[PDB]
């Protein structure tokens, strides 16, 4: 059938994918052990999309966890739902790529990545077809973006028709640590535009805005942030995983969102979201779901869509629902809100219906949107980049191992013309 | 003549005395939320 190979890179990718394998396993009725614990054929029939089978059950995830520092993958192993991964599906690595794109992409990553595509290859042609690759990683970090984006080009050149669907945490400039965030992010987006199919910009800062204002979490930890993203990560791969009235794979999303060859930086929002004691007060009809997923507070990327338009949007619904209540809501947002929707494209939204809701919630929505407002941080990280790069900022730790200065100006140039390409349709 | 007694302690032996060790055996016990029952049906099975 259809198959997804999930590769997680770096501390951020390993910890955000570990929660993903916690919420998929809850959805499929799999213990931390790995046995089924229900009675539902629908919960088990489309399991090969994320789990393999080994003799006496033991449904192992198709996970290729990989890092250059042996500090965060062991934390996945010791935690609950962490023994599911194979011991040889853990590409380790000593020393470390300490916040350097080059220490993951030219040296210290090139030696390890040979073993990484081995583990990828056994979990690629171990089946019959392949829908594509889910790649969680981090642009704001060395070992996350370095061998992260390198792997994006390696598995693209090996399989240049599979869907390269990547969840990346972009460095938002306002409140975030580590100073080399402009150099890692700008260099990694250049590799990410001709080698990835669906880059989902999921910032830490806007996730905090979801936690503080929507959920009203008093102390949102990093597990809270990864719980939100793992929910959006389950909602996009739903129709490969569960039946529905109108189905939509990942290749559906790429065709019905991307008008022109690059143009592939989307914004996600997931929303049965409610305040602390507001579960007794919220409705769960489609109109309140639609009014919530279009709220700018419900963006995982702080790249406010009112400061731009919607080039093409998509909403993959879930749960039991009626088709016209989808359709009239998808049409009413176009008729009422017309300024923040582009004109040269008609009917700027697709919809899908999964008939299997998430666990406990009766209805849910994920909203992947190709918006011409992502250039706000394509300017934000570029202004941070050129403020450093003019008067020769941290570069001796980016030059002595092999990059020349021309790769930095070309990475900023590809950033700049992609800003200009989004500003073309505005 | 008398002989005065010797009162003398060097600083290393005055303030680097073998200290009592801190008392540390405190695990962080974590619960697991029970898995919810799977209330979800196919539409084909629901009307047909
Ligand atoms: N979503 C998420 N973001 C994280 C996590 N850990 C760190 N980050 C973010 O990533 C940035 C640092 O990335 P880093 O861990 O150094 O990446 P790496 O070491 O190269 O793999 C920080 O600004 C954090 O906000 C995590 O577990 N989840």
């Amino acid at each position: 059938m259809r198959e997804i190979v999930h590769v997680q890179g770096g501390q951020c990718g390993n910890q955000i994918g570990a929660k993903f394998w916690e919420v998929i396993s809850d959805e499929h009725g799999i213990d931390p052990t790995g046995t089924y614990c229900g009675d539902s054929d629908l919960q088990l029939e489309r399991i090969n999309v994320f789990y393999n089978e080994a003799t006496g059950g033991r449904f192992v995830p198709r996970a290729i966890l990989m890092d250059l520092e042996p500090g965060t993958m062991d934390s996945v192993r010791a935690g609950p739902f962490g023994q599911l991964f194979r011991p040889d599906n853990f590409v380790f690595g000593q020393t470390g790529a300490g916040n350097n794109w080059a220490k993951g992409h030219y040296t210290e990553g090139a030696e390890l990545i040979d073993s990484v595509l081995d583990v990828v290859r056994k979990e690629a042609e171990g089946c019959d077809c392949l829908q594509g690759f889910q790649i969680t990683h981090s642009l704001g970090g060395g070992t996350g973006s370095g061998m992260g984006t390198l792997l994006i080009s390696k598995v693209r050149e090996e399989y240049p028709d599979r869907i390269m669907e990547t969840f990346s945490v972009f460095p938002s400039p306002k409140v975030s640590d580590t100073v080399v965030e402009p150099y890692n992010a700008t260099l990694s987006v250049h590799q990410l535009v001709e080698n990835a199919d669906e880059v989902q910009v999921i910032d830490n800062e806007a996730l905090y805005d979801i936690c503080f204002r929507t959920l009203k979490l008093t102390t949102p930890t990093y597990g809270d942030l990864n719980h939100l993203v793992s929910a959006a990560m389950s909602g996009v791969t739903c129709c490969l995983r569960f039946p529905g009235q109108l189905n939509s794979d990942l290749r559906k999303l790429a065709v019905n969102l991307i008008p022109f060859p690059r143009l592939h930086f989307f914004l996600i929002g997931f929303a049965p979201l409610t305040s602390r004691g507001s579960q007794q007060y919220r409705a769960l009809s489609v109109p309140e779901l639609t009014q919530q997923m279009f709220d700018a507070k419900n963006m995982m990327c702080a790249s406010d869509p009112r400061h731009g338009r919607y080039l093409t949007a998509s909403a993959m619904f879930r749960g039991r629902m009626s088709t016209k209540e989808v359709d009239e809501q998808m049409l009413n947002v176009q008729n009422k809100n017309s300024s923040y929707f582009v004109e040269w494209i008609p009917n700027n939204m697709k919809s899908s219906v999964c008939d299997i809701p998430p666990k406990g919630l009766k209805m849910s929505v994920t909203f992947v949107g190709n918006s011409t407002a992502i250039q706000e941080m394509f300017k934000r990280v570029s202004d941070q980049f050129t403020a450093m790069f003019r008067r020769k900022a941290f570069l001796h730790w980016y030059t002595g191992e092999g990059m020349d200065e021309m790769e930095f100006t070309e990475a900023e140039s590809n950033m700049n013309d992609l800003v200009s390409e989004y500003q073309q349709y505005q | 003549p008398p002989t005065l007694p010797f009162h003398g302690e060097s600083a290393y032996r005055t303030d680097y005395v073998p200290k009592p060790l801190p008392e540390v055996a405190k695990p962080v016990e974590v619960k697991l939320p029970p898995t919810l029952p799977f209330n979800a049906q196919s539409c084909y099975r629901s009307e047909y």
